[PDB]
């Protein structure tokens, strides 16, 4: 079979997989991807040219 | 002999000499909620002894005439000691359970039940256009008693025993977690439920995760001078029990 | 429970409760043609039987 | 603009067809997957658990619980048969609201083994033996021990098991039976008889009663998917 | 792998027939425990002798996905094009699967279940009867606006919510093939439920059971042409397929009729048909 | 045990719990016809599986006093199914055959019934100076009922019992394939006949390929209160049949 | 493209491959995954801890 | 030359010597049934001989003024010998065609006929609220005749040749598997049809898999003196037919 | 991540490629396959065996 072994979302500091396989030809008809965890906040903080520092005074 | 069976959990331990067997749910041990399934972010209560226990409530009294009795698990274990204090404390509990129902009798008394463990066990009213009560479906605990007949109460639910309260063939309920007592071979069952759920975790207030149902297929008999009192008891540990949510303390 | 013509009731008992049912048999010479036994229903707090005697016909 | 040429069967709607879709919710992030316990992945899984079976389906125990035990009594009884039904798992009434029978109504063809388990229910002091007989189609269901022994028989003993199993196996003529039995896919039928009476001492009840487990076995399959004649409305909202 | 792929062929057929000869033994396996909640495996060749038998038989038409992938109606709604009525000019329809009862009874044999759907639509339209019949009108086009909770329902057919401008809509012309479209798994669990033995709200009240877990919009209907000179009405019915299904925890299935789709509520129901006697097997073979 | 036997063909099964064995009828099992054997130079029909499986005749009544009955096989097979179809379309037609007799009985009957298949088992009138009908020697799934003495009609066989109507000795009808239903030991007796002719086919009308004959040696007996009714089936499934000679249906 | 080639449901005994490509964006629009043959009918039957050997009594 | 064509089914053979080509419907082939493709489990009939051959249907005869004719063609061909049993004697069966229209004249004679099979080529009514008989769609072996002008009766097809009885232009069918009998250049023309449906196989009752027609688009003329008769021959023959689902027989 | 880089519609001759992750389960909820282009007019033109050549006659 085609299974995905991935990773379940257990906690971070306490002290395991689940099995996918997708039964339906079509892509629509998966599961919800529940666990896509990249990030841009920059888009809408910061969103200059001219980069600042944070330590500069940002202006003059 | 496998008829020998015991189950220490904390500190209670259960014998039985005339053990069938265990029944895993569904080949699955309860567990405790790992990361990559969680969901909620704070640390978790795993208190493991003081609730993980065995816990009996109320004896029932099987008659030769006795449709059958329930009991909303979940529930029905609010009062008992830290277990149902974690339950009032917090916002989201979890727990699988060791369920052992005990009813002996002598080698010349006849009976069978069956004990099954539902999952969703959800209900039907007495009146086809009203809704239950929660007393109705629950009462600790106590047991709720099954009828031979159909019931006529609004509020209340349809508790002839051949449909179970639940639309169905009584006889069917063998598709669930079950076992048989039967006196000429039994005294006891024990079924180990893990958590069963569509979410990690719930409120143990709000949804009964499994009811057991004792229903006698097979009717209490014995001739005369015998022993005519025959009772049943539940003994109830949870398991790999853990909570979430802390808060002040819900006032039912 | 009502008798029927060129047939009995087996064992008839006094008193007949909820579901309980009374079962006919047609004398020697005779073709059932019906149910075999009828049951009491009971609502609004009335009994009355699930419907009529089997025929007894020669 | 390539050429092309549209068949018979464009623009129609089969309900049982399987195409690709737009979908109307795009890139939606899916719940994650949870363990559940208890993942069916075939009916088949189903219809192999026991389920009682109401051998008992007389008038006046429809409702009640007395429809699933056939009564057994110590005395000499051998002349009367325990019980007997058609071996028709989705048509009679004894079957068609079993697990396996629910099951089967869904689909028009069966085929395989079907295990029927029998358990006593009295003391652990009355002791007895049974004949359970399983006859092949083409005769009469047997009027008598004696020819009911003629077909695949179990002689069942009362011990500290207390269960026995039947299995009916196989024996067709056609690869497949109609769910909706008629004379041609006819498959039998179940008989027992007393073969060596019951006993029992005294200050022990002497009526006790058998129950009948129905499952399919290993080889079981269906076919030709349809709608179960057991479920039907007459409005919606229900 | 870059161009095609292959996949090999997941074919699982039923097991054989293993030939068994006589026997005399200690072996028991027609003796067994019903009490141990436990099923017998015991096949043919136990209890009698058996030849053997190469199977070919497969279960796949008993998997999961091919018992539940086949399209269902789950909602008919009427709507007409003129009435002086406005809410009549469109329809409204809670999703669930809980008003057929033939779909509802096929889900219900699993307390949880977790598929994507493909929702397919069949708009009928007729004339409606009066007087004059006779008219030239254009054909009839529809709009299907899929509300989210939360999102603003109409009042009218000219209501500023058919601008649809987020929500998910179909506009299908009549005479076309049938509007279908993919609908992912869109619970906010991890599975759909069938049944919620539970409350809505912690004092263990309010309302029991699907509605407080059910919440996934609605559907709006209505016609993009306008009202016509002489009265019409359209019949959209809904058909839910399944599809990627993963079903856990199966459930006796209902044998009483449903009453209502909020409840579970049932009339008391015989157990089975009833028959002349308990070793009644009528005569098949006579003259 | 070797007391269960199971035969699949087509769509069709039959068990038996007290097979005595099978009789292949001279150690041949049925085959097709090959090309150093055939004659006839179309393509055949091989259907195979519409054809190729058991098909029930009606029942006899095994009485205290029956002398026996017979089928003419190719013949009495023209209302079944595609079988008969295929019969009537087609000028030429091949197949052998299982033969299944089933009867069953109590423990406390007696009875012992010869079970033959007599090939081109032609019959001869009562009146020595006449011939028989085809309603005289065949009547489709009905059987043709043997005499206990002999028989005096125009155009009708002699059917004393102890002549077989062929001018015999009954007891030696053990040289063709036969098997024995004794009460005390069988209830079933299966022969598997092959396609037997001195051509490759043949027309399924014209020509009585083989006779069945159910014939009791020793009568039906049983003590009084025991079931009076004891019936014999018959059961015969085509094997390898297949058709040459397509034309417009023959009417008879 | 990107092809998947697998084999259609034909017969086990009497004497061929069919092409899917996807052509949606999401896995929920695909078809239905006909062909996922995989069993365990031990959730349901045998649900028990001491596997019963089928040979033995099963008791004592 | 390519004008000359033979096409040998079963023991059915049409020659032609003003073949225009074949047409094969989609460039598809008639095939059996695969096991990657199937989803009724038990074994399959395959005549391929006594079904898989020529059978000619009842000739129409080409008047000047003839608007076309349509046959629905899984039905139709019910009483053609073993293929009309094995469709009612079998809950499924599946099949391809060899569809060949004969249409001859004289050098003298002028028309253009178009012969399309239109898979799925459903019907309406003449009253638009109404809905058709069988009766209205199909008639076997007869031709269904189109109108030159819209029809007026409840229960029938509206059969005004311009629509095709299906809504559409009828200067579109093109689109289907067509051919022209061009009476100055052809006198038959054939294709191939293989399966086409949403499932592997059907009821051969049920389902009408697709419809011939033969539209005339340019009239039947010629000078007086001429003949006067022209008929118009159709001959189909199934190819790969397998059947499944046997029991009793329908009975229309 | 398990990212998708094609390539996006540009023109074909005036003077660069977008990112895709699937997120839900299911592949009935992926986008659209609006970029297959694969062709075969020769199902329904030229439907014939006994292939035309274009400059043969075509008859005779």
């Amino acid at each position: 079979m085609g299974a995905q072994v991935s990773t379940q979302k257990t906690g971070a500091h306490e002290t395991i997989h689940y099995t996918n396989i997708n039964y339906y030809k079509d892509a629509a008809s998966n599961s919800a991807n529940r666990q896509d965890f990249t990030q841009d906040p920059g888009k809408f903080t910061e969103p200059v040219k001219d980069i600042m520092i944070k330590s500069m005074p940002a202006l003059n | 002999s496998d008829r020998v069976r015991s189950i220490t959990l904390g500190n209670s331990t259960i014998t039985t000499q005339e053990c069938a067997n265990v029944v895993v749910a569904y080949g699955r041990w309860p567990e405790y909620l790992s990361d990559k399934e969680a969901t909620a972010e704070d640390q978790p209560t795993q208190p493991d002894v003081a609730t993980c226990r065995f816990y009996t409530l109320e004896s029932v009294t099987w008659e030769k005439d006795s449709p059958g009795w329930w009991w909303k698990f979940p529930d029905a274990l609010k009062d008992m000691g830290l277990f149902g204090q974690n339950m009032y404390y917090h916002y989201l509990g979890r727990a699988g359970y060791t369920i052992h129902v005990q009813c002996n009798a002598s080698k010349f008394h006849q009976g069978c039940l069956l004990v099954v463990c539902v999952p969703e066990a959800e209900m039907g009213c007495s009146d086809v256009g009203g809704t239950v009560n929660e007393h109705a479906i629950s009462e600790g605990e106590i047991a709720k008693k099954f009828s031979a007949t159909a019931t006529n109460g609004a509020h209340t639910v349809q508790s002839i025993v051949t449909n179970a309260g639940m639309g169905v063939g009584v006889g069917n309920l063998t598709i669930y977690p079950h076992q048989w007592v039967n006196l000429r071979t039994n005294n006891s069952a024990t079924i180990v439920m893990p958590y069963i759920n569509s979410v990690p975790m719930d409120n143990m207030f709000r949804h009964h995760n499994f009811t057991l149902m004792i229903i006698p297929f097979v009717s209490l008999d014995y001739s005369s001078d015998a022993s005519t009192y025959v009772p049943i008891t539940v003994t109830v540990a949870p398991m790999c029990a853990e909570y979430n949510g802390l808060r002040l303390a819900t006032s039912l | 429970p009502p008798q029927i013509d060129n047939g009995i009731i087996q064992g008839e008992r006094d008193h007949y409760g909820y579901r309980q049912s009374v079962t006919y048999a047609c004398n020697k010479g005779f073709t059932m043609i019906g149910e075999h036994s009828i049951y009491c229903t009971v609502n609004n707090d009335e009994g009355e039987w699930s419907g009529p005697p089997p025929e007894c016909r020669g | 603009g390539l050429p092309v040429m549209n068949t018979p069967g464009s623009n129609q709607f089969l309900t049982s067809d399987d195409f690709q879709s737009p979908s109307a919710m795009p890139q939606f992030d899916v719940t994650p997957e949870l363990d559940i316990p208890g993942e069916v992945k075939n009916l088949m899984e189903i219809a192999e658990v026991d389920s009682v079976v109401p051998v008992n389906n007389v008038v006046g125990k429809l409702d009640t619980m007395d429809i699933f035990r056939i009564p057994v009594q110590s005395g000499n009884h051998q002349s009367t048969q325990v019980f007997g039904f058609q071996v028709q798992p989705g048509l009679d009434s004894v079957f068609k609201h079993t697990l396996l029978g629910e099951i089967l109504n869904y689909y028009a063809h069966w085929s395989g083994s079907v295990k029927l388990t029998f358990v006593f229910c009295g003391s652990a002091m009355a002791t007895g033996k049974f004949l359970l007989a399983y006859s092949p189609p083409g005769a009469n269901a047997p009027k008598t021990r004696k020819d009911a022994m003629l077909g695949t028989h179990v002689i069942w003993d009362v011990g500290l098991q207390s269960s026995c199993v039947l299995c009916i196996p196989w024996i067709s003529q056609t690869h497949y039976r109609l769910v909706h039995q008629d004379e041609y896919t006819s498959a039998g039928n179940v008989t027992c008889w007393y073969q060596t009476g019951i006993v029992v001492p005294a200050g022990t009840p002497t009526l006790c009663s058998i129950m009948c487990f129905v499952s399919a076995c290993n080889d079981f399959s269906v076919r030709l998917l349809k709608d179960t004649p057991f479920i039907e409305q007459s409005a919606l909202l229900q | 792998g870059d161009v095609v792929e292959a996949i090999e062929g997941a074919v699982a057929r039923v097991a054989d027939t293993i030939s068994s000869g006589p026997t005399n033994s200690q072996a028991v396996p027609a003796l067994t425990a019903v009490e141990t909640g436990h099923t017998s495996q015991v096949v043919p060749g136990d209890t009698m002798q058996t030849r053997h038998v190469k199977n070919y038989h497969s279960r796949s038409e008993s998997t999961i996905e091919n018992f539940l992938s086949r399209s269902a109606c789950v909602y008919m709604g009427e709507y007409y094009t003129t009435n002086t009525d406005e809410t009549k000019r469109f329809a409204s329809w809670t999703i669930n699967a809980r008003r057929m009862v033939q779909m509802r009874r096929k889900l219900e044999m699993f307390t949880y279940v977790r598929f994507d759907v493909e929702v397919t639509f069949v708009i009928t339209s007729k004339q409606d009867q009066g007087t004059q019949l006779g008219q030239d009108m254009p054909p009839l086009t529809h709009q299907i606006m899929y509300i989210p909770p939360g999102g603003p329902i109409p009042k009218s057919t000219t209501d500023y919510a058919w601008q649809t401008s987020t929500n998910p809509s179909i506009f299908w012309t009549e005479g076309n093939a049938p509007p279908r479209m993919s609908i992912p798994f869109v619970s906010i669990g991890n599975a759909y439920s069938n049944f919620y033995d539970g409350w809505s709200h912690f004092s263990q009240n309010g309302v029991y059971g699907y509605n407080t877990l059910n919440n996934m919009g609605q559907l709006y209907m209505r016609h993009v042409n306008g009202p016509s000179p002489l009265p019409m009405t359209s019949i959209v019915r809904v058909y839910f397929k399944p599809k990627h299904v993963k079903a856990w925890v199966p459930r006796p299935p209902r044998l009483c009729q449903y009453k209502n789709a909020s409840t579970v509520n049932f009339s008391s129901t015989n157990i089975t048909d009833k028959r002349d006697s308990i070793t009644h097997v009528p005569d098949t073979v006579k003259p």
